[PDB]
């Protein structure tokens, strides 16, 4: 059964002619299985006769199982073939799904087959089943349906069904297609009654547009094991998910454990992946066994409680609000919840990225926000409503002072701990009846030796050296100098815009240690001034220390 | 009667991808694609169309307009309307008292477009959960926001404006995009009448703020005045004019420098001399006045940067060489985003009123904040290039204000 | 059965005292369900019942399927356990295994159970039934045998598994046992009676030390479906890959797909994953879409095509050598192949990998003759002999010109295409009749702004500018620009040793297109003579192109 | 009779994993360790014990010998090895015509080790394939690699060693780890005479090259000596001589680098002037003597690098500041591993002749070939710590011969 449907008019690359790739001789038995096959595609409609007027050819190959497949070595006729438009933006979300009464699943049967080729095109698809030892013309074909393996497959089958289903569309705007590759989930509100009734009117419809599903009783019923979820009539989940046990885990082990806990994350609160995906780091042989941190194995053990028992997620209601909270796990560590009643979830999931080598947890909070903000706009068509462990006034604080323009929707506090604030404040102007340090750092680029110190007000003075250092690092080394040597109220004066830079965004975490000492002297103090000068142009006590941390570079 | 038009050799058309959108903004958008079909705008198309465009839906008014980014197609069409069918730009323009803009992009919808160019005007209407395939589309005619609408239409525009432009010689009209300039030298009400006078016109052919460019005066780099200066004050103040020097030319500071010697405290008082407030003076004079040796190079890219300020208030500068500004100023008033678009949109606005182009923004957000937001305050049928960069700390205190 | 076996002196954490973790309440029948798996238990011997003068405990937990479990968090005794030898250092290897006549598989049966408990530790792995609303005091145990999910198991089973062999490893040389786990692969040569008489011996001795395996009726027969492998009685493969078609492909999709490739790739040859991974960069989410690139389309055509007919890989024969051979596959991709007899296959793999920024294939090459010749002395105690695809001349020039030592090992030239060669050389010393150019490049930190410039003998001069820069670019932008503005033959004078570093060691490719379009430049000259000069200390042209690039920085 | 040996707190034991070994060299080691055991030496161990030593099998002769490599549990047992029981190092030693090296290792095989020490000493003998797991030993007497071993039996070494000391009272014994350094000022045939005689006294209690230190003469920074120097050989001369600089305090390069003025070809002629030949000889002179104001530092490690020169040879410098040169030398002489392998050797024998320490080399060859590869060649019983570098470019030209 093949489609009535209009072709789409297919065209080869711009300055390309199609395939002249020569047809391997095969063996007897190869032979004789593809002529069995071919004769039953041609007798179908599938396929039709040419004659050797046709310059194009594109190899065959037969394999078996005991049944025979007929294979097209479609690779060539691919990179000429023009390009199409993407198939699908993403795939559905059972979070996504509203509660329907009944849902009916519609796989369609040898979908490809069931649809028309553009006339125009069909040479082009063009294979020979060769002789036995190539001695005489060998039988030759074209496709008159898409073919198996052609990159104009999936694009022209998904069109023909969106074409096809445009009318039934406007006659049940009430009933729910979903189109996914060659299948169609319906979902209505109907009593089984009316379900059945109408579900036979699609069914019709399609076939007078020769397209096949299958009926009531080769018809699934639910729970639906879908893409690795299962639907259930009023619930959803993640598919069994089992943690193998080891005494030696593999690279191989390990990545396949981190994807399960990553695809558990989407409804199992609480995953966490990050001292297992540590392990990976500095890639070794697949085969190799890499031994299990004490961090690594708490992390697979508290995963191990969480999965223990099953957890399932909620359909989505158009008419309630969605609520997202997020909660500080840890180490750059996220993990949310979306809901509409509490705490009946639609879906979970974490955020533990790195957006450069020095944050804070206000810097995170917000690209988690983002980002479940962009999930929600996907999933669901609109922006949720947070309850974010963060207080107005530290928020406030952070927005108005820092450079960067930022902002959250619609927000509110709750009382979640560990709670997100900033843990050190540098002051706005310099501090009276404090010591000013007067920083610097050079380092030589042939060496790689580098000095770093400072001179103060108070008449104070300190070098230190550094071995295979940069400018950078003996910037930072003068500032965390200065505050080992200070008190708790300090003005200090450096000349890289770089170090500054990196302190006013107030850091708390950072890839760097020395910027972590920094901090944790930052944290320590009572009042920090921090302030800069244009270097070499000849400043205070800048001038001084110049000639300190010059000396041997 | 359809004018072809052809890419840049080896460049394709479009293929940027679309951006999700609201339940709101897709419903809103289905009605609108719905009615351009019907009055033949638009066409569904097939599969065999590789090319994309994204669209989103602004309310520029209480009513949704489509909006089309072609960012893209703008830049591989290029030849076509810059060399080919040029659009000059007056230089009168930023020299009159009002200026005044009105879209005239429904002009677009009678002028049919070249069938062989239609495919690169794809564009996508998404679907909430990948429910559906996404609506697709192509324009028949003209489209709202392709630099090559204008370019084909200004013949018809002409004829238009013939009558209009005979009438009142002194009257610089100028077409950018979607939108016509008109500035004047009248007073208030007269140019208000002026330009009832000029929308009767448009009127007969189907076609349905003001800024006063004359009255843009670049914020000059400012030195505080003050009666105490400490080692603070002066180190702030040598940092500024230090870097001052790099786009002003004959910038004094050595007598300022000369000022901060030893290793002293920041907060201690030090006395002005005689030469330390002359060069303090001599460099205030200057900053009042343009930068000297700075011109626009019309095959150069123009540039913006903006620095949030704080309070609601934002500063920016437009060059085409880094430092070399050719242009300065702030924007002034809750939301940070908003605030943001106010200030793309004005910055825009001004490049083309002085330039007759867009300049590329340098914006100090995240990608996805600006990218999830944007288009919530966008009221502008156009749209400029835009990175996004994090501001150099000291960079804000060099653009400053009071 | 539990083992007669002394046991192993297990101890506790320095400074640490046993769990006493409190027994959560729980619902009755799993209180009931409880009683009847602990009663059950304490008559095999596996745990004893205690009093109260006990003071640990660790929490108990019942799951149902329908069949009732008893889960022991055991999560705080592990956290106070010592520490333990790791289990083992890495897994076997098929390629590894002898061919052997006759090999029986003899898994043993609840093999922790099957073994006790230092008596002095037995007291840390108590645990509590609750009673029925904790009202009255709970049942309460200690195992005597080794108790799931404690630190200590893996280990102690394996060591008094170790023990219990010994003697028979002396009584029995020329059989070999492979200790895996809580199984034993025992492989002779001998004929099908003998073999079955020696199983039986070991059956019956590790009994005497109460270890149960199964009888000839319960052994498991050829081909063993083992850890992702099939093992055959004279050839071993990967067990069946299929690899997904989809219309759209998410993370999780291509995660899971690079992962079955690079399973794949240990016997199936020229298996490339570059492409693929190049996708799953700057990381999106889990269920997110990724289109497919053409260059990863063709990819995944070109391994469809590899593994549409069945590899086989053959086993280890210890008289035979062992021959390494290596191909270049493409930009930065490696393929090898393993065998002893010319083309059977031991084994197969790949390498592509990133050991700096800048390289050449010389050192790639180099590199993956390390990584095969380590794995080769993990699986068979031995190095191979290599055959390589770059001539001796080329090896020997490289190797006695280069700063770095390197080796290696027995290795022989094959003419197998593309051939792995260098691509330019520097002078050894400065050319006459060519033009002396003196490059320079400066960058102001604080702008970011930079001057990339030259001075030539010839009087010739350039300056070029640059944004959001460093001094490192600018250096390099120099030197492009004395080979952009040069003949075929240039003396080039930097003051940079960090270019003179790249460009000696005569990359081709990098991570740098900067340093790609020297490269580039580098392969189209005649002759290239690089030196150096030290900075800032008047010297020659280069004090005159300081000047040029130090204007306006 | 046991010596109680303590890690300092907070400190654990080592925990290193064991390396590839060939099947040859497992089978050498099985049979070792069989013997071992055997005679009490080492005992089987239990899963309870997570610590670790690698093992290696080296030829030091045709005769397989174990080679633990103790260097974690040196660094952890620091305290008592060098403050507790800590071996005097002799400053005349490095002064001796000649010096000869005898292993005494064998005498720790007597000396119980303490019983809460022993688990630390664990060690495993890997197994081909992961057939087995491996076999696990750990030390019952004094171990052949530990610091430990020398500085508990040195009150038994005293002596031995007395007697022979008494009737020569001009030959120096300095006991490094498992070797005794023997000393004197002799004629070769008395020297060699006085050695048989000392290895008769330690025949008596179980225990069963030469080296010339005063010859040890450090290479200086080689300028050359020329007819004609061109610009490049200027230049490359200016580039060596601005770098000893930072070594040798008094270097002068002004009056070379007068001579490079303009924008010159690299092969054109530049002709000598009095001042330039007289500071060229001036500093000839300086490099000729040790570096003035460099002296060892007891509480800092030493640093070893090393420089591949071609042709065989190879460079070195040992410091514990960089630059600041306590001795400079080379080696020559195939394979580039084993010529590596051979001057790590030798600089570590001048090291522990000269300071009584091994130094922290920087070894210029991939980590992974080293591994690989250094047990083929290695030859001393004791393992210097080692990390991988990527020589810069200069610093071989500025070290190299004639
Ligand atoms: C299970 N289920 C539900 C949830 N639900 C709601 C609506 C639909 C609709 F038909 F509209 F697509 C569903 O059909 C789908 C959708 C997808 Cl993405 C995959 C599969 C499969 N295999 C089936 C659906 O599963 N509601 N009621 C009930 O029984
Ligand atoms: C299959 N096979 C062979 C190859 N071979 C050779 C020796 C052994 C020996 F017993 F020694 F371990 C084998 O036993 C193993 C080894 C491993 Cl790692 C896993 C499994 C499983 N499940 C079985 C073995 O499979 N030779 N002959 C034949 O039939």
């Amino acid at each position: 059964p093949i489609s009535p449907i209009e072709t789409v008019p297919v065209k080869l690359k711009p300055g390309m002619d199609g395939p002249k790739v020569k047809q391997w001789p095969l063996t007897e038995e190869k032979i004789k299985a593809l002529v069995e096959i071919c004769t039953e595609m041609e007798k179908e409609g599938k396929i039709s006769k040419i004659g050797p007027e046709n310059p194009y050819n594109t190899p065959v190959f037969a394999i078996k199982k005991t049944k025979w497949r007929k294979l097209v070595d479609f690779r060539e006729l691919n990179k000429r073939t023009q390009d199409f438009w993407e198939v699908q933006l993403g795939i559905p979300h059972p979070a996504g799904l509203k509660k329907k009464k009944s849902v009916t699943v519609l796989d369609v049967g040898d979908a490809y087959f069931s649809v028309p080729l553009d006339e125009d095109f069909r040479k082009y698809t063009a294979f020979t089943i060769p002789s036995i030892n190539n001695e005489t013309p060998g039988i030759r074909y074209q496709y008159n349906v898409l073919p198996q393996g052609w990159k104009g497959s999936p694009a022209i089958f998904q069109s023909s069904m969106t074409k096809i289903l445009e009318p039934f569309r406007k006659q049940n705007p009430d009933i729910v297609i979903y189109q996914y590759m060659d299948d169609l989930y319906v979902g209505s509100d109907l009593e089984i009654g009316q379900h059945r009734t109408k579900i036979e009117e699609l069914r019709q419809h399609l076939l007078r547009w020769g397209l096949t599903t299958p009926d009531k009783k080769h018809q699934k019923e639910p729970p639906f094991l879908w893409m690795g979820y299962e639907l259930h009539p009023d619930k959803w989940t993640v598919q069994p998910i089992v943690l193998p046990e080891k005494d030696s885990w593999t690279v191989n082990d390990i990545q396949k454990l981190v994807g399960k806990l990553n695809w558990a994350s989407q409804i199992y609160p609480g995953i966490k992946v990050r001292q297992l995906c540590k392990l990976l780091r500095g890639t070794k042989a697949l085969t190799e066994v890499i031994p299990l941190t004490e961090e690594a194995e708490l992390e697979l053990a508290e995963n191990r409680e969480i999965l223990k028992e099953p957890v399932h997620g909620v359909y989505y209601d158009p008419s309630k609000d969605l609520i997202a909270e997020i909660q500080k796990q840890g180490q750059g560590q996220w993990t949310y919840q979306i809901y509409q009643e509490p705490f009946k979830n639609l879906k979970t999931g974490k955020y533990a990225r790195m957006r450069g080598a020095h944050t804070n947890d206000v810097k995170q909070l917000t690209e988690a926000v983002q980002k479940i903000t962009t999930e929600s706009i996907v999933i669901w068509g609109k922006t949720p409503k947070f309850k974010l462990p963060i207080q107005k006034e530290t928020w406030e604080t952070w927005w108005t002072e820092y450079w960067q323009a930022t902002w959250i929707p619609e927000w509110e506090f709750v009382n979640t701990p560990p709670l997100v604030k900033l843990w050190y404040q540098l002051e706005k102007e310099p501090i009276v009846g404090a010591e000013t340090f007067y920083v610097d750092g050079a380092a030589n680029r042939e060496t790689k030796l580098g000095k770093a110190g400072y001179v103060t007000n108070r008449g104070r003075q300190k070098v230190v050296t550094l071995t295979d250092t940069t400018n950078q690092k003996t910037e930072l080394q003068a500032i965390y100098l200065a505050l080992q040597d200070s008190g708790l109220e300090v003005n200090i004066v450096t000349d890289s815009q770089y170090a500054l830079g990196i302190i006013q965004a107030q850091p708390d975490q950072s890839e760097s240690e020395l910027v972590n000492q920094i901090i944790e002297q930052l944290i320590k103090k009572e009042k920090v001034y921090l302030a800069w000068v244009p270097a070499h142009k000849g400043i205070g006590g800048n001038e001084q220390v110049d000639k300190l941390v010059s000396a041997g570079i | 009667e359809t004018v072809p038009v052809k890419l840049k050799p080896g460049m394709d058309g479009p293929k940027v991808k679309q951006w999700p959108l609201t339940e709101e903004k897709i419903k809103a958008l289905v009605e609108i694609c719905t009615e351009m079909e019907k009055e033949g705008k638009i066409s569904k198309i097939g599969p065999e169309n590789p090319y994309n465009t994204p669209v989103f839906a602004i309310k520029k008014s209480t009513k949704w307009r489509k909006l089309v980014d072609f960012r893209e197609l703008n830049k591989r069409t290029q030849d076509f309307w810059e060399v080919q069918l040029g659009i000059p730009h007056p230089a009168g323009l930023k020299k009159k008292k009002s200026v005044t803009v009105l879209d005239v992009g429904d002009a677009y919808f009678s002028v049919p477009l070249d069938e062989d160019f239609r495919k690169y005007t794809a564009f996508t209407i998404p679907s909430i959960n990948n429910e559906t395939p996404g609506i697709r589309y192509q324009y028949n005619v003209l489209p709202q926001g392709w630099k090559g609408s204008p370019a084909i239409f200004q013949s018809s525009m002409t004829k238009i404006l013939e009558p209009f432009r005979k009438q009142n010689p002194d009257i610089v009209i100028y077409q950018y995009m979607d939108d016509l300039y008109v500035g004047s030298d009248l007073e208030i009400g007269q140019h208000r009448t002026k330009i009832e006078e000029l929308r009767q016109h448009l009127l007969r052919w189907g076609l349905t703020y003001e800024l006063h460019p004359d009255k843009w005066t670049v914020q000059p780099i400012v030195l505080p005045e003050k009666d105490s200066w400490t080692v603070n004050d002066i180190q702030k103040l040598v940092g500024k004019l230090n870097w001052a020097s790099q786009i002003y030319p004959g910038i004094k500071v050595r007598q300022l420098c000369k000022l901060l010697r030893g290793t002293k405290a920041l907060t201690e008082v030090i006395p002005l001399t005689e030469e330390a407030e002359l060069e303090l003076a001599e460099n205030r004079e200057i900053l009042k006045e343009p930068v000297h040796g700075v011109y626009y190079d019309p095959s150069k890219d123009l540039i913006a940067e903006i620095q949030k300020q704080g309070q609601g208030q934002w500063t920016y500068q437009i060059y085409q060489e880094p430092f070399k500004n050719l242009k300065t100023g702030k924007y002034a008033r809750t939301n940070d985003v908003k605030q943001l678009t106010e200030a793309v949109q004005k910055i825009t606005t001004e490049s083309i009123v002085i330039w007759g182009k867009t300049p590329k923004f340098k914006l100090p957000i995240q990608k996805e904040t600006w990218e999830t937001w944007w288009t919530e305050y966008w009221q502008a049928t156009w749209i400029p290039e835009w990175e996004f960069v994090n501001t150099p700390p000291l960079v804000k205190l060099w653009y400053q204000l009071e």
